RNA sequence: UCAUCUAGACAGCCGGACGGUGGCCAUGGAAGUCGGAAUCCGCUAAGGAGUGUGUAACAACUCACCGGCCGAAUGAACUAG
């Protein structure tokens, strides 16, 4: 049961990595569920946002390491609270939308991985 | 400048809210009655926008209210205060129309989902001639296009 | 269930030096030195790399492996007490009669005297254990600070000063008068 | 809100540990000097049961006397009066169930 | 009146305790069993009765 | 410490006899000093003296007056101790004190006021307008014992 | 005997704990939390038509759920020496 839900997560992640060349790693701190929900709706058409336990994710990437070897570079960046954005749009347009939306007294993009290349941005 | 939202059974406290805005209770009630002239029989959310002189009344769309209205209902005095249990026909088109009416207001996840949520909202209504409300929603893909 | 090997670690900072013959621990740091007899607890110590010391017990019962973590906490308290020090702040609490606290000297022994606690004519004197320094703090009304290296000596002196001001033959939920410890910390806290 | 102002006033005088008869004399003197908060009050004060009594206009010149607990809000006192109303109705229904068999 | 914070600090030691129902011992507020031997370390505890 | 707000008195806005803006009530029930003013007093010990004066027993009041007088005598410490608030509170308490049935209480009180004036002369102008009628009333009194020393002291 | 567990468990800190929807009756009110029934979807990593505090009703706070630090066993009920 727990394992079954977990197995599904592993599979979807693999599919997402294959589906979108552009990957954005986003760090969320003090972001409300409502704040997150709005961002998801704005980016529903061009982006996929994935949230998961890091321990779960690292194992998955290692499991899928033989295929898509360049994704290994993303693993050092995975540490800390993180989210994964998979998008057709290459870079800035997605980034601009994420930072701007729902800033209240705050989503940040920690790193960008595109086509096997990592950008601090 | 100031917006106040209240759930009001139509045809009609209000005064306490009105005093802060310095608006006559009777005037507000009359305006609300006219707005709910469409949603009077049953409780509906009413939005009052105050211009600092007068308040404008509109009826905000609510899933329960729209669903209750869709179920055909004989007008009820409510003096009886009966259970007034609501029984309804499938009304698949009306629910789809309701989903469209919501138009993914407040960001419903999908057009089909908005309809599914609308179906769930019919906890009160039977919502089908022979089925639990939204029991077959997962089963049938029909009407997904209609909601959009 | 006779755990055959359980083992804890203590970290030694750069400033201190710890000397352990049989079960006598001497910790020497910047603020001074402290010692401790531990011949009642029956553990074994082992220096690893001059900033780590493991303490272990072999074939121990449940009470014995409880005592292992206890002695680790004691020697670690000694290390952090000789590095950062220990400071207890206590506050005076009264309704009508103000508590008047001074420091007197019968035969040069640094007594703390307490006057007018609930208006009595009795004078409460608590002695001061050695190594504990007491300052009546400014800029906060009715606050006393006890500082030192030994958490045992500082907290015991603070507890003696708290217990000397107990109310008798009254409802103590209404007669809340006394001297109560409000803060426990280090002399160089947030170092 | 004005009942809450009167309650805050009487509770502020209570929290000074002031004598109850001196508080009543202070209410009488301020009624003579025309303070509205004092003039809303009725003088036989039930401070032993933490209860005051207040005059409210029936029409927005006749005034009614209503007892207010100092330890509950004005709305909470109103809910208590509503509760005493609701308990009275159930006894009346029990009487209506009684009437036929009793008179037979 | 003492002060609100100072009443809180004094009531931390005087009023925010628990009482063993068997031997009347004054106990920590989050305790589960009495620390005394004579009641047999029982778990019959009650909060200490406050004023007001 | 002292607690509560005199709302009814505050709405009244009456300084009564007092000309310094402080409510003065000869009558026992009203004109009592504000709790806030008492909280404002410079010394906790002073506060106690005021509390004692507030207390009903004549002996306790008398004892309190004595303590205050001795403190006034030590002006060097007491100049810091004296506060405008203290003076305002003093005026309010003094009004009740002059009315005292006991001769001793009145006499001590009158003497205390005179001592205060001498120590604080030229710094009590706002207070003077209030103090003078009260002091004068005491100095000219039917009873020789209260009046004669008070009068001599007044001249002094 | 049930459960959780290196795909990260139980304590401890820190963050989120959301929309349809103030779901349907009933009340002068009761919007998760006076009660009667039902108790379903969306977004989800995750969030009950609600665990309590909580207000006249709100608002607000906290929960059981998911997440960073921790890295390995732990929780409940019961039995008998
Ligand atoms: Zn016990």
């Amino acid at each position: 049961g727990i394992r079954e839900k977990k197995a599904e997560y592993f599979a979807k992640l693999r599919e997402y990595l294959e589906e979108y060349k552009s990957l954005f790693v986003v760090g969320v701190d003090n972001v409300s569920s409502q704040q997150m929900h709005e961002v998801r709706k704005e980016l529903r058409g061009r982006a996929v946002v994935l949230m998961g336990k890091n321990t779960m994710v690292r194992r998955a990437i290692r499991g899928f390491l033989s295929d898509l070897p360049d994704f290994e570079k993303l693993l050092p960046f995975v540490k800390g609270n993180v989210g994964f954005v998979f998008t057709n749009e290459p870079l800035t347009e997605i980034k601009n939308v994420i930072v701007s939306n729902r800033v209240a007294a705050g989503l940040t993009v920690v790193q960008v991985y595109d086509n096997g290349q990592v950008f601090p941005s | 400048v100031k917006y106040l939202y209240l759930r009001a059974v139509g045809g009609e406290l209000a005064p306490k809210i009105g005093p802060l805005g310095l608006s006559p209770k009777k005037v507000g009630e009359d305006i609300a009655k006219a707005t709910k002239e469409f949603k009077g029989i049953k409780v509906t959310v009413q939005l009052k926008i105050q211009n600092r002189q007068a308040a404008a009344s509109v009826v905000p769309s609510a899933s329960s209210l729209v669903i209750t209205a869709l179920k055909e209902p004989p007008r009820d005095r409510k003096k009886d205060k009966n259970v007034k249990h609501s029984g309804n026909i499938q009304l698949d088109e009306i629910i789809e129309i309701a989903r469209q009416m919501r138009d993914k207001s407040f960001g419903r996840t999908l057009a089909s989902v908005t309809k599914e949520i609308l179906g769930t909202a019919q906890s009160v209504g039977c919502r089908v001639d022979f089925k639990n409300p939204h029991d077959i929603i997962e089963g049938i893909n029909a009407g997904e296009i209609e909601i959009p | 269930m006779k755990y055959i090997q359980t083992e804890q670690q203590i970290e030694v900072p750069e400033g201190v030096t710890v000397s352990i013959k049989s079960r006598i621990v001497k910790v020497v740091g910047p603020r001074g030195t402290l010692t401790k007899n531990l011949k009642h607890i029956d553990v074994t110590f082992t220096k690893v790399n001059n900033q780590l010391i493991k303490v272990a017990v072999h074939n121990g019962g449940r009470k014995h492996v409880a005592a292992l973590r206890t002695v680790k906490s004691l020697v670690d308290n000694m290390i952090t007490g000789v590095t950062k020090g220990y400071k207890y702040k206590m506050r005076y609490v009264y309704a009508h009669f103000p508590i008047n606290v001074n420091i007197v000297e019968k035969d040069g022994a640094k007594f703390i005297e307490v006057r007018n606690f609930l208006g009595d004519k009795k004078i409460r004197n608590v002695p001061v254990r050695d190594g504990v320094t007491i300052e009546f703090s400014t800029n906060v009304k009715d606050e006393i600070v006890l500082s030192g290296n030994s958490v045992e000596d500082v907290s015991q002196n603070a507890a003696d000063l708290q217990q000397i001001c107990r109310v008798r033959n009254k409802d103590i939920r209404k007669f809340l008068d006394g001297i109560y410890v409000s803060h426990k910390g280090f002399i160089t806290e947030d170092l | 809100p004005l009942i809450e102002e009167v309650k805050l006033a009487v509770q502020g005088l209570i929290d000074q540990q002031m004598d109850w008869n001196t508080i009543e004399k202070l209410i009488k003197s301020e009624q003579k000097k025309g303070n509205r908060i004092a003039q809303l009050l009725n003088l036989p004060l039930n401070l032993k049961q933490n209860k005051i009594s207040v005059k409210l206009d029936l029409s927005s010149n006749e005034k009614i006397n209503v007892t207010i607990d100092l330890g509950l809000s004005a709305y909470a006192n109103a809910t208590e009066y509503f509760n005493i109303k609701k308990t009275s109705a159930q006894k009346q229904k029990k009487v209506e169930k009684n009437v036929g068999k009793a008179m037979k | 009146i003492i002060e609100p914070s100072l009443k809180a600090l004094a009531s931390k030691y005087n009023c925010d305790k628990s009482v063993c129902r068997k031997c009347y011992a004054r106990l920590p507020p989050r305790a589960t069993n009495c620390r005394k031997r004579k009641c047999g370390h029982t778990n019959q505890l009650r909060p200490k009765k406050k004023l007001k | 410490s002292f607690g509560g707000i005199n709302t009814f008195q505050q709405y009244n806005t009456d300084l009564g006899l007092g000309h310094n803006g402080v409510r003065i009530s000869l009558n026992y029930f009203d004109g009592l000093p504000d709790p806030s003013l008492l909280n404002s007093l410079y010394s906790n010990e002073l506060k106690l003296i005021f509390k004692s004066l507030l207390k009903r027993d004549e002996t306790t009041k008398e004892k309190a007056l004595m303590d205050l007088s001795n403190l006034i005598s030590d002006f060097n410490q007491n100049e810091y101790f004296f506060n405008d608030i203290f003076l305002l509170c003093w005026s309010q308490i003094y009004a009740k004190l002059i009315i005292s049935d006991y001769k001793v209480i009145r006499l001590q009180s009158h003497q205390i006021t005179i001592m205060l004036v001498k120590s604080l002369r030229k710094k009590i102008s706002k207070f003077l307008k209030d103090f003078i009628p009260l002091i004068l009333l005491g100095t000219c009194e039917l009873d020789y014992s209260v009046s004669k020393p008070s009068l001599n002291e007044l001249t002094e």
